[PDB]
């Protein structure tokens, strides 16, 4: 969720 | 140049030059955007604004903004590319669109997607319930709004409760575009674009346009991308000169991983190719997109 990419 | 995009097509190796294009983007320092103080000032612990290109708020408490100033140099255009304002930082985005004289705002996700809120409201939604930024004292009123079946034409007015003062601002919603996705088609995604031309938003008689997604790299990316290109090919004398790979990373020297998927990066292309066709000539019937976009 914290991230922009995964 | 055209036949040149099938080539690349054919062989399906845009995954091949989206990765390259990764690992020769620049890769500059975010120490502010690091710092302890700013944690809670930025929506993704991977998306940063480079200490170097950070926009800088006026405000004396902290000059934080996760907001980027772009500026093409060779094209004569500069775009602010930002994040998704959060609950505490709508002030400062509205601060910073103040204190850079910004004309025309361009949102291209939506408050929510897939059941997750990726940005904040940060303008009001009814022209009767004007928003008021007590930390950052600011006031904005929403003025009129035109509703299109892939995007919004609001019209706002911004002021300033301490100068007096007050702007128009134009907001540009395109609320169809999906995050890591691509716009229904380039004819939509030109119309667009052409109506935030001649809005005078980008007209460097003002500051520069602020242009934001839920991070403002991915769809903000492909934005500014198609919009710089196409600026070079009326400019250079050779249009089929501009590199879109050259430009992108350019522009990477001003904000980290614009451009979030090799499918953005191949539409990027389409724009172009679909958009030097008005810059080119467009046949002897322009205005052609108008009727191909699908408006309403």
């Amino acid at each position: 969720k914290e991230y922009y990419k995964v | 140049m055209e036949k040149e995009f099938e080539q690349i097509d054919k062989s399906g190796s845009w995954a091949a030059i989206y990765q390259d294009i990764r690992h020769e983007a620049s890769d500059f320092p975010c120490r502010v955007a690091k710092l302890p103080k700013n944690k809670n000032r930025n929506r993704y612990r991977d998306v940063s604004p480079f200490d170097h290109s950070r926009i800088k708020l006026h405000q004396e408490d902290n000059d934080y903004i996760n907001a980027s100033l772009i500026k093409m140099e060779e094209a004569q255009r500069s775009y602010i590319l930002t994040q998704g304002p959060l609950p505490n930082t709508c002030g400062h985005f509205w601060e910073m669109v103040w204190e850079q004289k910004s004309r025309g705002v361009v949102m291209l996700n939506r408050v929510m997607e897939k059941g997750s809120l990726k940005c904040a409201q940060y303008w009001p939604q009814k022209e009767e319930k004007e928003m008021i930024f007590e930390d950052t004292n600011l006031k904005l009123t929403l003025i009129s709004e035109d509703i299109k079946s892939y995007y919004t034409v609001r019209q706002l007015e911004l002021e300033n409760l301490t100068t007096q003062e007050t702007r128009e601002i134009l907001h540009f919603h395109y609320t169809t575009w999906p995050a890591f996705g691509v716009p229904e088609s380039p004819a939509s995604f030109l119309n667009f674009l052409f109506k935030v031309r001649e809005s005078g938003s980008l007209s460097p008689e003002h500051g520069p346009v602020v242009v934001h997604a839920s991070a403002g790299i991915g769809r903000s990316g492909t934005f500014c991308l198609a919009d710089t290109c196409l600026l070079l090919m009326d400019k250079r004398k050779d249009p089929s000169s501009v590199d879109i790979k050259k430009v992108l990373l350019e522009m990477r020297k001003f904000r980290m991983g614009l451009i979030a998927t090799a499918d953005q990066l191949r539409f990027s292309y389409l724009a172009v190719i679909e958009g030097a066709k008005f810059i080119m000539g467009d046949s002897s019937v322009q205005d052609q997109w108008k009727e191909l976009s699908h408006e309403d």
